[PDB]
DNA sequence: TTTTTTTTTT
């Protein structure tokens, strides 16, 4: 169950359903994005699809990247995978990565500090709010 | 707006912080007795020094962000008439003409006029400004 | 309030 701007989105069964009516699901966190059914004829959808095609040339690579990023919607246990993306610079890396976090909102997505991944763990017990950002986020 | 001064001899420029402070994207930090939070990075950066920074990287992601300019004129006492790039200094400029409200608001008006000029000439894109000197020096 | 954090130490 995923909270959206115009109700709550249920992805338990395909196709996904939007709950615009009264319900008793205990849901508090949400994103400001208003969910709409996928439509390839929407001008913004066309623009985004063309941008995705431009950023990632290979078809198989594009499909795998879109499949991996789509798992961000689900907030439960998932495959032990991480994606490492290398680029010379000014090649659209941060555009797509930040757009995913923008559309998920702060309650479900967050930028993480690089020192959280390439530095030694703090000695014994010390408070670590950077690691605490990982709670409840997809 | 944010500016840096007080640079030591031959300091090494941390390019990891460079990619993080000049970037149209979110950044993550923490204040005393406060939790983690993220905010958009929106500051114009200027650095002043008497020594060249040491840059130890050559990736396009770094050098696409940097611009370098060298000062030609010098302000002192008894300027050499044979040096066009040497001038008589006026202490008031820093002792008085930086604290007077009138010159401050005149400079603010100049900045607003130049912003309007940039908007109406290049659609707000600073990259489109033609300047051989900055490009050559960089 | 009061404590923990920060500070301080590693
Ligand atoms: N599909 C696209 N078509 C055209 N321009 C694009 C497209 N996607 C992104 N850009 C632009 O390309 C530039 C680079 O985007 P950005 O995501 O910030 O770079 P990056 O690959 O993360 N680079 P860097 O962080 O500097 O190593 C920006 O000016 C974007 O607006």
């Amino acid at each position: 169950l995923l909270g959206v701007g115009n109700g709550v989105l249920s992805i338990e069964t395909i196709p996904a359903k939007l709950i615009n009516h009264f319900h008793e699901h205990p849901i508090h966190q949400y994103t400001h994005i208003c969910y709409e059914p996928f439509n390839p004829e929407n001008p913004w959808t066309k623009l985004l699809l063309n941008a995705l095609q431009d950023i990632i040339p290979e078809l198989d690579a594009r499909l795998w990247i879109m499949f991996y990023l789509s798992t961000a919607i689900f907030r439960g246990l998932k495959e032990a995978l991480m994606l490492l993306w290398l680029g010379g610079g000014c090649n659209g890396k941060t555009f797509l990565m930040r757009l995913v976090a923008m559309v998920l909102g702060d309650h479900y997505a967050s930028k993480l500090n690089i020192s959280l991944l390439t530095s030694y763990r703090e000695t014994a017990e010390k408070p670590n709010s950077a690691f605490m950002r990982l709670k409840g986020r997809g | 707006y944010g500016y840096f001064e007080e640079t030591n001899k031959s300091e090494i420029l941390n390019t990891s912080r460079l990619k993080e402070m000049v970037n149209p994207g979110d950044v993550t930090a923490r204040e005393l007795n406060q939790k983690q939070e993220s905010f958009q990075m929106t500051a114009t950066m200027v650095a002043a020094s008497n020594y060249n920074f040491i840059i130890d990287t050559t990736d396009h992601g770094t050098w696409r962000r940097l611009r370098h300019y060298r000062s030609k004129v010098k302000f002192c006492h008894n300027p050499d008439p044979n040096n066009s790039y040497e001038k008589k200094e006026d202490p008031r400029f820093i002792h008085e003409y930086i604290m007077d409200p009138n010159c401050q608001n005149a400079f603010f008006s100049i900045l607003v006029y130049f912003w309007e000029k940039l908007q109406k000439e290049y659609n707000g894109q600073i990259k489109k400004v033609f300047c051989p000197t900055i490009e050559s020096e960089t």
